[PDB]
Formats: C-alpha cells, sequence, structure tokens
C-alpha cells in the first residue's frame, strides 16, 4: 500500500558498472588526436584509476 | 627500460647538433613523446630547414606524426632524407636469446 521509487535490477546486483568498465577501458585506448601528449597520458591514466 | 626525458635549451646550437647523434643511436621509443618531439622539432626549425631555405614548419601540439616523420616527406635532398629515414625507423628488435 506504499508507493516507493525503486531502482532497476541491473544496479541492485551491480552488473552495470561492468558495462561502465568496458566503456571506460576503451576510452583509455583511443588516441586523443589533437590533445597535447602530456595532457593525454594524464587523462588516460586518470581513467585507469577507476 | 626506463624512458629518458631530454632536457635542453633551444638557444644552444651545439647541444642540438649533438642531439642528432643521440636520436640516431638510441631508438626513439625510449625518449618520451612530449620531450622527444620538442627536441626533434628544434633540430628541424634551426639546423635542417634553414640550411635548405625552406619555411620553418608549423608543428601544432599533439600531431600524430613526429617532426622527423613529417620532414622526410617535405624535404627533397637524398642524403639528409636517408638519415631522417633511419631515425624514423630506429627500433629495438625483440628477440629471445637463451
Amino acid at each position: 500500500g506504499v508507493l516507493n521509487q525503486v531502482l532497476n535490477d541491473n544496479i541492485r546486483n551491480g552488473h552495470v558498472v561492468n558495462q561502465l568498465m568496458e566503456a571506460l577501458m576503451q576510452l583509455s585506448r583511443q588516441q586523443f588526436p589533437t590533445m597535447p601528449v602530456d595532457y593525454k597520458r594524464s587523462i588516460q591514466r586518470g581513467i585507469l584509476l577507476l | 627500460q626506463r624512458t629518458m626525458s631530454l632536457d635542453f635549451v633551444t638557444t644552444n646550437y651545439m647541444s642540438l647538433i649533438s642531439g642528432m647523434w643521440l636520436l640516431t643511436v638510441v631508438p626513439n621509443d625510449m625518449f618520451i613523446r612530449e620531450s622527444l618531439v620538442a627536441c626533434q622539432l628544434a633540430i628541424i626549425n634551426t639546423i635542417i630547414y634553414p640550411a635548405f631555405g625552406m619555411q620553418r614548419m608549423h608543428y601544432r601540439n599533439g600531431d600524430p606524426q613526429t617532426p622527423f616523420q613529417i620532414a622526410e616527406q617535405q624535404i627533397q635532398n637524398f642524403q639528409v632524407a636517408n638519415w631522417l629515414h633511419f631515425v624514423n625507423n630506429n627500433q629495438f628488435r625483440q628477440v629471445v636469446i637463451d
């Protein structure tokens, strides 16, 4: 008898941050094509800390 | 297999000439990309390109081609385009021994 805003099943068992990992791991291989090089490796290693 | 980082000043015309011997013996995979490029471009804009009278290159930050790999195509000599081919393809040869 009480409406309560509930999450979906893919966050409650934690499976979605496996999908973020594969989204964030391929974000750390792509060459940032016009970015300076010392700002590229500081933003790819900052991804690999997550 | 540390990566060295080159440290120099642009206003020393002899340290840039002695850097020509350094890149042609040590393979460029060891010198770090943010500091190999700033030394590989300083030889181009000071020693190589004023020698031929060409216009000094507009090298933007973060171009995927290092400025020796972009000055073996833009130069028209044969003997200084044969050394710039060795520096662009100087690599370690990973072989397994014993």
